[PDB]
């Protein structure tokens, strides 16, 4: 599900004008918002204006700085990494998000266009073929786990 | 400042020109043509916009365009001429849809395509302007030509499929320069024999990926570069990355028939000795600090990775040449291992690790991972929250049907207006040999709607064969025969008690709430619905809602629904009091589902209920055997097998919970016992 | 001297299986295509059957059919074998001598 | 035409696909039919194909039969691509006019809808006359709005033809008021349809302010129409598929349907609206007869209202005299009594009379060019000005007059006032051009006006910001989430919270939207005549290019004249305005032959 | 760059030089693609006949000509004496098996480019002509600079040192050499060459003091082995600096 | 366990960058030539590749226009315009370009100028305006403090009778078509395009190069002046139009060298 959430976030960053994709991407499990927060965001127009402005800033960082600076600024401003580490079971999700971010950086450094990386991510979502780099890694190494 | 490999000026344009040079060897798959149309130069040559490409995506996907430009291309590849699922078949289909509506029928065993009808089918006239050109060079680049005839081949191609833009001037200039250089170097030897297309294509593909590694040095920013550019330049801080085994030093296999590899001399180029001297020059050139970093541990399975032989000899010379002042006289091998373990810094695997933020020798400067490593943040709160909601006066019946079809989806896409949009499926690379999924369901639905009026099934067979949805030859006839047999077996039960009925109006006032709507095909016997599906609880809930909204204003009689595999949903006629009570219960469930997400699973909750229900005594059993079988039925219906997509594999349920806890399972069980109970109570 | 290595050969194998299904199962009549449909629904089931035999070393098939026997000759042979039993049943009908 | 000679590749590929191995006559006929359908012509007469084609003796010599295929009908019917309407063929030839199969089906559907289903609803005439006397206060002379309301409430299907400023919305309000006051106990689910969303919003606000004025009852206010819907939204059109919710099985549950602006309704949308109607709904069409044609291929309202010049019937004149209680004239002759009875013509304009030159110029557009020259010539009626535009000094004079046109807008922009007065001052003056690019177009005039505001100290503009204070923008695609429709104007300014665009909603309020939330934004200093339909401006100024173009025709100049409320300016040559009146955008269709029998 | 400087000295010293060489890599590949089917009937090409005449859509022939042109370009850069002997028609004793199909191919290439209108000159023969016209000339030719600095080891590959010795007779050449060791650490050929190496000493540029090449001149014969390889005391310098050994040799 | 992230006390590096001058900022006639950056670089490459001693050949101009991709009709006007430019002398004594031999010319000389002090625009523009007479108008540009190296590419440096001269080429000239390119219009173009700082840095670089190369060097004895050549302003009857000769006051160079040194 994290690849689909990253695809929704990239579609909301690339096209922030239509509010449907932005509302579908903000209510995912990566952001971690309740239904009351989504309702107050849909009711208050100034908070939605601030959200559209900061997503336009994220789009400017995505067009100027790259993929990993935009994702790092999104994880630092929204503070979603601390919320995923505080949530029980979110460390595997955070490592999957970081691995998807590294693969998107490696695929977007070789692609000139910005929508081409989103098309590549959607194609790799639609293609479940297993490569050596596109497999799941270990979630944590310090904590001892039962190895199946 | 990164001194790396130089990026191409126009990367998709060169790949598109390579694919255009690989035209007679290509199979003309629809994805390979849409990837060529993805380039804005080829789209701007034939006046195809991005909205036009977005229309052409679904126009190719829905009209059955899979592979093959012409029928002669199908016959050329040692394949039988089917005549369908080609680019000519799709072009004839789209032009017949521009001319004739799809409800008329076939003209030359080609069903028309009712989408492209107005001026937007002019974009089809752009696409037919492309593929014909894709025929011509297919007949142009097939035969071998001498080197004096390949000169106007590229340039007349460049004004064929490409348009000169502001960015792609240098790309076309480089293409013309490399092509003329290839032809000039070929004609300098005065080659007389014929040269095929694949040799020039591979020679152009080799001269477009020859971008040399950049060696530029900027004195301002910090220089990120490879080993060779500065070999002996004396920098103060020298860092060496990627010193693991296998990667560095590079070893290149000998050609096998070169005399220099058999007998080496002093001044001979070798990549191994050059890298082993580059490491020594980087060791000498370091003035103040040397920082050697390598991958010592894998990130996939945490396997031990060995470093290079040069770094191993370096740490061996360090351990055999130096000692720590702690153990001044302990041993030689123990002191060597202690020095090699003291100099080796085993860093953490993740950047949010609290080991990296301890004060002392090693401490990171990552301020973004500082509150994440301290674990001083709030966790993810629960998604279900009590929201304020006022039930309006006029609630339509369609809103209640969309609510009781899927309650969590109706809580997402209507209350807070969050609808998770999934991307559409890609176009398959072959014709459909079997029928499965949505196409089979649409074929069964149209066949059931045609056989319910005693229409000619052979005309619908020819209509489905003219569109390409059926398999070619006798297999489509066999599929149509078994589906016609199944739908005739279903229609012999459907039209056994079918009466002509019309749509009627529904106006109800329950709990001060107005319900206005329409019921289609209301016969005096009752309610008659037919769908080519399986026995499920969602269709039973829909029929129960229609029966409640039908019996509340007159309408004495039963309600019947006939699915496949002899499945039948029956509801007897009830009085107005019980119908209004159950409708008030459904209205209370609707107004409760808008505030909080009403956790009523239809399939799994219905399976648990019908495992626990006893229709003979009209009471739920409380023994442990039923409680152990209902858990098995709930786990079978929630998470399915490897062939059936279960109810838990859904984008609407993964947002609420990631793992099905037994507390939420008992909550879903209680909600299904509260709501889905008259479904199995009034079933017969 | 220079060749490109592909990691997954499943797409080319499925393409060759689809080419075999097009060049074999399409010009067959109804009486043979019914048996072909009874054996496999499509080429995907055939590929699922022979995917462990297409890769690696080709095994030796015990008692292989001759090279001149096509599907129509085998169908006519089984049709004649059924028709001989049908003729012997129609000739010996109308009597029962078993205890 | 010039565009008709330059063949599109769609028509050539369509001819090569349909004809194929047939005769080149069928190829040329299919290519000419596809090229005429691309321009908007519904039917193709065989006389034009026989006479105006140089390849006619070549195709006469190419065919070889016993009867030699001298007629075009035998040569088309000999091929497998043209039938008489029985075989599923792409091309249909029935009445010596070749069309496509879809166009033939839609044309026969429109002819069946306007020739057979239009029956006479018999109601009480005394109560109808009493409601018309109590609703219309004028009863001294002949009033066309009362006759239009009577002939709309009498028959089931009725077409009301009238120009802007003639009080059509007041006529619709009086018609709906008399419709509800006639049928008291019977429920009436009134529905309103519009082709565009902005015209739907204007229709909702106009019918609301018209129906809140008339005195109603507690149950009469309950049967007030709720909203005006788009024709793609009323029938349930999908973006992906063409499947409708109310296509052929279940009709729309309506009692009366008022479809405003039928001039922008093309033939397939008209046929899809006709196929969705039940056997008891009464439809009232609104639109102007001489207005601009539809967007896609087809001309429905013009071919319907072409029979309005003949008049009514002899019995229908006595019926209207018994209903309205006045003297209603009769039409000489009878060709199609149902269509001539269902039509009406509005001539008395209320917002402008014979004292103003705008209505006289609009009446002289449909006449010869010398009538328009005489209308502009003598004394100019203090309403219409004409400036010759040939060279660069005339362009500078046009920009100087446009400075005085946008003078109050710049004065309210510089004075830092409220945005509502700024939008109200901007909605009084408007430039209307024909083309888009080049020196004469939308993008030419907008960039020239921006360069002139950069030259003279009136508007400060940053070159790298693209969102300077004072730029007018317009939306190109609809957005129901933001509440803005296609063809709505907004003005970008800084209220103190940042540069935001203010839009004037039809509900009386103003909405401040972020420019990052705007889906589409185009500079609207000069609008196209096709995109400015439905709106109204107090001071309009038409700018026509010097080069001859098929866009500038009689209906374009008519819509440019009727766009102005009081003041109208012109920037065109004498020869271009003289040739644009005579060159009428005719669309060949089979409705004139089907309605004549 | 060193090859660019070598070509610039070739232009300045010797006149009437073509701008592009006839023995280009792609040019030799396109010549060998014509010459290899003509030599399939020869007895020495019996190994390539089983490689080429089995099945060919002119794909193996083009790759074989490209690989042979790559080997011929590498021989033009590194081994001028081998090609100079192959142009006469004599083989080289002591080489590998892959020589009976390369030397007649090189001789046929030379005869084909001499038969065609392309010039005779290539890298190796122009290099030898440059050495000959700088060794025999008494008067310095015009167009030459005064002093030439060579900074670094890889600023000149170890094949143009004979041309550098020819250029040093007329142009002062300062080769700034970056060696990690200050003593002599390379190899040796003969004991009669060891005394010639011991006679040479390094005098200082600023202090004018002579220093020997070795630490102990008496044990210099004991440091070198009988095969000719010096046992370096530093293991990293012995195992890593073989290119430095060849360059200092 | 408790943890805090360290805060960086000092900046990792100063404003160090290797910049240039651009980082601190009838039917066939040359007036009808297309004005752009690419025709300007094409004319600069034509003036760089062509030899001044050899006569201009028309087939060579046709070959250069075929290599560049321009029109073939412009060539016989282009060669006579080139020979009219080369015949016009650009000196205070009347020295043409044909008198410069191959050893006397130096085309496209690249220099790297070091600077250790933070380059303040306010302390530099006043020092420029103290001596340069063209700085009467031209309000000062704004740029950050540049410490490090400055790149420069001089078009031509040539010696004559024991005196060195600098020469640069400008070829945009879009706004002029008549003979109005007098000294006032060229001075207004120099003030608008801000070539005064580039010319002063070129004089400083040439002064440092002649001080480093030739021992016992005097700035007044060896340096002669700076010539700017506007290609579209050269006329056959007007020798003053097209060329622009300016010599510094020989006091700004020593102060600029002391400022750039430290």
């Amino acid at each position: 599900l994290e690849a689909q959430e990253m695809l929704w976030l990239l579609q909301a960053v690339m096209t922030p004008e239509r509010e449907n994709t932005l509302r579908s991407a903000l209510a995912t499990s990566m952001m971690g918002l309740n239904a009351l927060d989504i309702e107050t965001l849909n009711n208050d127009e100034h908070a939605w204006d601030v959200v559209v402005e900061e997503f336009d800033g994220y789009r400017q960082i995505w067009r100027k700085r790259g993929v990993m600076p935009m994702l790092r600024a999104l994880m630092s401003a929204r503070n979603i990494a601390e919320n995923l580490l505080a949530t029980a079971g979110g460390e595997r999700r955070l490592t999957d998000i970081l691995h998807i971010s590294e693969l998107l950086q490696e695929a977007g450094t070789q692609l000139e266009s910005e929508h081409a990386l989103v098309r590549w991510l959607s194609q790799h979502i639609l293609e479940p073929d297993s490569n050596a780099s596109s497999q799941q890694m270990r979630l944590e190494s310090d904590k001892h786990l039962v190895q199946i | 400042a990164i001194s790396d490999r130089r990026a191409r000026q126009s990367h998709p344009v060169l790949e598109a020109f390579i694919s255009l040079l690989s035209l007679p060897d290509s199979r003309f798959v629809s994805e390979d043509v849409l990837a060529l149309l993805d380039v804005p130069v080829l789209a701007a040559r034939f006046d195809i916009t991005e909205e036009g490409l977005r229309y052409l995506r679904q126009w190719v996907n829905e009209s059955g365009i899979r592979w093959g430009i012409d029928d002669d291309n199908v016959r050329e590849l040692e394949l039988p001429a089917t005549g369908q699922h080609t680019w000519r078949f799709g072009l004839t289909r789209m032009l017949l849809g521009y001319a004739m509506e799809s409800a008329q029928g076939e003209w030359q065993s080609v069903l028309p395509y009712d989408e492209s009808s107005g001026l937007i089918a002019e974009l089809v006239g752009h696409l037919a302007s492309l593929l014909m050109q894709l025929n011509i060079w297919r007949r142009g680049l097939a035969q071998e030509r001498p080197l004096e005839e390949w000169l106007p081949v590229c340039r007349d191609m460049l004004n064929a499929f490409f348009l000169p833009d502001a960015e792609t001037e240098a790309a076309m200039t480089l293409i013309e320069q490399q092509w003329q250089a290839i032809i000039a170097e070929g004609l300098g030897a005065q080659y007389g024999d014929a040269v095929p297309l694949s040799l020039l294509r591979d020679e152009l593909a080799q001269r477009l990926d020859q971008e040399r590694i950049s060696q530029r040095f900027l004195a301002g920013p910090v220089n990120i570069c490879t080993l060779m550019p500065m070999r002996s330049i004396p920098f103060k801080v020298v860092c060496l990355l990627g010193m693991n085994d296998g990667v560095y030093p590079r070893q290149l296999a000998p050609l096998g028939f070169d005399l220099m590899s058999q007998k080496p001399k002093r001044g001979d180029r070798s990549r191994r000795d050059d890298d082993r001297y580059l490491f020594l020059e980087a060791l000498i050139s370091a003035q103040q600090k040397l920082y050697i970093s390598y991958i010592g541990r894998s990130i996939q399975d945490n396997s031990e990775r060995f470093p290079s032989v040069l770094v191993q000899e370096l740490i061996d010379y360090i351990g055999q040449s130096h000692y720590l002042p702690g153990d001044e006289a302990l041993n030689c091998d123990e002191s060597e291992a202690r020095v090699k373990a003291h100099l080796t810094c085993l860093h953490t695997r993740m950047p949010f690790d609290p080991q990296n933020y301890q004060p002392g020798e090693r401490q990171s400067y990552a301020r973004e991972w500082l509150p994440a490593a301290s674990q001083a943040g709030k966790a993810h709160s629960e998604f279900v929250q009590p929201l304020p909601f006022t039930l309006p006066e006029t609630v339509p019946l369609e809103t209640l049907q969309r609510f009781w079809a899927h309650p969590v989806r109706a809580f997402f896409q209507m209350r807070l207006q969050v609808n998770f949009r999934t991307e559409d499926s890609e176009i398959p690379d072959t014709e459909p040999f079997i029928l499965e999924g949505l196409s089979r369901y649409q074929i069964n639905q149209q066949l059931l709607n045609a056989l319910v009026e005693q229409d000619d099934a052979e005309r619908l067979f020819r209509r489905f064969r003219a569109a390409g949805d059926l398999p070619y030859g006798a297999f489509g006839e066999i599929f149509w025969e078994t589906q016609c047999q199944e739908m005739q077996q279903l229609a012999d039960r459907v039209i056994a008690c079918r009466q002509p009925g019309q749509s009627m109006e529904i106006d109800l006032a329950c709990n001060g709430v107005q319900i206005t709507g329409w019921l289609p095909q209301v016969q005096p016997d009752g309610l008659l619905r037919w769908r080519p599906s399986l026995l499920s609880v969602a269709q039973g809930m829909q029929l129960w809602l229609e029966h409640l909204v039908y019996c509340a204003s007159g309408g004495n009689g039963e309600s019947r629904l006939f699915l496949r595999k002899d499945g039948e949903w029956r509801f007897p006629p009830l009085a107005a009091e019980q119908a209004l009570h159950y409708l008030s219960q459904l209205i209370e469930g609707y107004r409760e589902g808008m505030s909080a997400p009403l956790l009523v699973l239809p399939e799994s909750g219905g399976a648990w209920l019908k495992t626990c229900y006893d229709a003979q005594n009209d009471a739920m059993l409380d023994d442990d055997s039923t409680l152990q079988k209902a858990r098995t039925k709930f786990l079978q219906a929630y998470e399915g097998n490897m062939m059936v997509r279960g109810e838990g594999d859904d984008i609407w349920y993964q947002r609420l919970w990631r793992q099905l806890t037994p507390e939420t399972m008992e909550a879903i069980v209680e909600q299904s016992q509260r709501f889905l109970l008259p479904l199995f109570r009034f079933n017969q | 001297f220079e060749q490109q290595l592909i990691e997954d050969e499943s797409l080319l194998r499925y393409q060759a299986c689809a080419d075999f299904w097009r060049r074999h199962c399409y010009p067959l009549p109804r009486e043979i295509a019914q048996v072909v449909f009874e054996t496999w629904k499509g080429p995907q089931a055939l590929l699922r059957d022979i995917n462990r035999y297409l890769q690696g070393e080709a095994p030796v098939i015990k008692a292989p059919p001759p090279d001149d026997e096509t599907l129509a000759s085998r169908h006519a042979q089984i049709v004649a074998r059924i028709d001989t039993v049908k003729q012997q049943w129609r000739d010996a009908v109308g009597e029962l001598d078993a205890l | 035409a010039v565009e008709h000679k330059q063949l599109r590749p769609l028509d050539v590929q369509f001819a090569l696909t349909v004809a194929g191995d047939e005769h080149p006559a069928v190829t040329l006929a299919a290519a000419l039919l596809s090229h005429d359908a691309g321009e908007g012509h519904v039917c193709l007469p065989l006389s034009r194909l026989e006479n105006n084609e140089a390849s006619h003796p070549l195709l006469a010599t190419c065919v070889s039969e016993i009867g030699e295929l001298q007629n075009w009908e035998e040569c088309l019917l000999a091929s497998q691509a043209v039938s008489r309407g029985d075989e599923p063929t792409p091309m249909i030839l029935c009445g010596d006019r070749l069309y496509l199969n879809r166009m033939w089906c839609n044309e026969r559907t429109v002819a069946r809808f306007f020739n057979e289903v239009n029956h006479a609803i018999e109601v009480d005439e005394a109560l109808l006359a009493q409601t018309l006397d109590k609703l219309f206060p004028v009863s001294d002379e002949i009033n066309w709005q009362k006759v239009a309301a009577a002939v709309a409430l009498t028959r089931r299907i009725s077409v009301i033809s009238g120009g802007p400023g003639t009080g059509k919305t007041t006529t619709v309000a009086k018609l709906l008021a008399a419709l509800i006051q006639m049928a008291d106990g019977e429920r009436c689910r009134i529905r309103l349809a519009a082709p565009t969303g902005k015209a739907a919003a204007r229709l909702t606000e106009s019918l609301g302010k018209a129906l809140r004025q008339l005195p109603l009852t507690d149950e009469q206010k309950k049967r007030i129409p709720e909203d005006a819907s788009t024709l793609h939204r009323l029938l349930g059109a999908q973006p992906g598929s063409q499947r409708l919710r109310h296509h052929a099985g279940n009709p729309l549950h309506l009692d009366v349907l008022v479809v405003d602006e039928a001039s922008m309704i093309d033939l397939p949308m008209m046929s899809r609206l006709i196929d969705a109607l039940p056997d008891h709904a009464r439809v009232i069409f609104l639109g102007d007869r001489d207005q601009l044609a539809s967007v896609e291929a087809g001309a429905v309202l013009g071919d319907i209202c072409a029979y309005a010049n003949a008049g009514f019937t002899a019995e229908r004149a006595r019926q209207l005299s018994r209903l309205t209680g006045t003297h209603v004239p009769a039409g000489t002759g009878t060709e199609a009594a149902s269509l001539r009875d269902s039509l009406c013509l509005l001539q008395k304009s209320y917002r402008f009379g014979s004292d103003s030159g705008i209505g006289q110029l609009a009446a002289a557009i449909n006449r010869g060019d010398k009538t328009a020259v005489k209308t502009v010539f003598q004394q100019d009626f203090t309403d219409i000005e004409k400036r010759l535009l040939q060279s660069g000094e005339d362009y500078i004079a046009m920009l100087e007059e446009a400075l005085a046109g946008y003078g109050r807008y710049l004065d309210l922009l510089q004075a830092r006032a409220e945005p509502d007065l700024i939008i109200q001052a901007f909605n009084e003056y408007q430039l209307l051009c024909a083309l888009r690019e080049g020196p004469f177009g939308v993008a030419g005039l907008n960039e020239r006006i921006e360069q002139f505001m950069q030259q003279k100290r009136k508007i400060h503009r940053h070159p790298h910001s693209r969102w300077y204070e004072g730029r007018p923008v317009m939306i190109a695609r609809n957005d129901s989430a933001l509440g803005l429709f296609n063809g709505d104007i907004g003005i970008a300014l800084d209220r103190g919270q940042g540069t935001r665009v203010w839009f004037a909603m039809p509900d009386g309020n103003i909405k401040s939207v972020q420019p990052s939330r705007l889906p589409e934004h185009e500079t609207t200093w000069a609008m196209t005549v096709h995109k400015s339909q439905g709106s109204e401006f107090d001071h309009a100024a038409l700018i026509l290019p010097s080069q001859r173009t098929p866009v500038v025709t009689r209906e374009l100049v008519y819509t440019a004249v009727t766009r102005a409320r009081r003041r109208l300016s012109l920037y065109a040559d004498e020869r271009i305005l003289s040739a644009a009146i005579a060159t009428r955008t005719e669309r060949r269709s089979g409705l004139a032959a089907l309605f004549s029998s | 760059l060193p090859a660019s400087f070598i070509w610039d000295m070739f232009v300045r010293v010797l006149p009437e030089i073509p701008k592009e060489s006839a023995f280009n890599k792609q040019s030799m590949s396109w010549k060998l693609m014509t010459l290899l089917p003509q030599l399939l009937e020869r007895e020495d090409f019996t190994l390539l006949r089983h490689y080429l005449t089995d099945d060919s859509d002119k794909r193996k022939l083009f790759q074989l000509s490209s690989k042979a042109a790559d080997l011929f370009d590498q021989y033009l850069v590194y081994r001028p004496d081998w090609l100079a002997q192959w142009e006469t028609g004599h083989l080289v004793e002591g080489l590998g098996e892959a020589q009976a199909w390369q030397a007649p191919l090189w001789k046929a290439l030379v005869e084909y480019t001499h038969q065609l209108g392309q010039p005779r000159w290539h890298r190796a023969n122009l290099y030898q002509r440059f050495i000959e016209t700088l060794e025999s000339a008494t008067t310095c030719p015009p167009g030459l600079p005064s002093r030439v600095f060579i900074c670094g080891i890889s600023a000149l590959p170890p094949v143009y040192l004979q041309a550098l010795q020819a250029l040093g007779k007329h142009i002062e050449i300062h080769l700034l050499f970056t060696n990690p060791c200050r003593y002599y650490w390379g190899d040796i050929k003969d004991p009669a060459y060891l005394a010639k190496l011991l006679t040479r000493q390094r005098r200082h540029s600023f202090e004018d003091r002579e220093l020997p090449l070795f630490r102990d001149s008496e044990n210099a014969g004991q440091l070198f082995n009988s095969d000719g390889e010096q046992d370096v005391g530093n293991p990293l310098l012995a195992s890593w600096g073989k290119l430095g050994r060849d360059y200092i040799y | 366990a408790e943890l805090n992230a360290k805060t960086l006390q000092r900046l990792p590096g100063d404003n160090w960058r290797v910049t240039s001058y651009s980082g601190l900022q009838p039917t066939l006639t040359p007036h009808q030539f297309p004005r752009g950056a690419s025709p300007g670089t094409f004319l600069h490459s034509l003036f760089e590749d062509l030899d001044f001693t050899q006569p201009v050949d028309p087939n060579w101009v046709r070959e250069k226009l075929e290599l560049g991709g321009f029109e073939s009709q412009w060539e016989p006007v282009l060669t006579e315009w080139i020979t009219a430019v080369l015949q016009a002398p650009l000196n205070e004594t009347g020295v043409s370009l044909s008198q410069l031999s191959a050893r006397n010319k130096q085309v496209e000389m690249e220099f790297y100028l070091p600077i250790s002090e933070p380059l303040i625009a306010s302390q530099l523009d006043t020092l420029i305006r103290q001596f340069d007479p063209l700085s009467a108008g031209c309000p000062p540009l704004e740029f950050m403090q540049v410490r490090g190296m400055l790149k420069g590419f001089i078009d031509l440096v040539f010696r004559h009778e024991g005196r060195y001269y600098l020469l640069a080429y400008k070829s945009n000239w879009l706004g002029e078509d008549s003979s109005a390119y007098t000294q006032q219009a060229m001075a207004a173009a120099m003030q608008a395009h801000r070539y005064d700082l580039q010319y002063q840095l070129y004089t400083l670089a040439l002064h440092r190069y002649l001080r480093h190369r030739i021992a016992d060097y005097d700035y007044e004895h060896h340096f002669g002046g700076v010539i700017y050549l506007f290609l579209r302003g050269v006329d056959k009857e007007h020798p003053q139009q097209g060329i622009y000769t300016t010599r510094p006051n020989a006091g700004l160079i020593a102060l600029m060298d002391e400022m750039f040194a430290g």
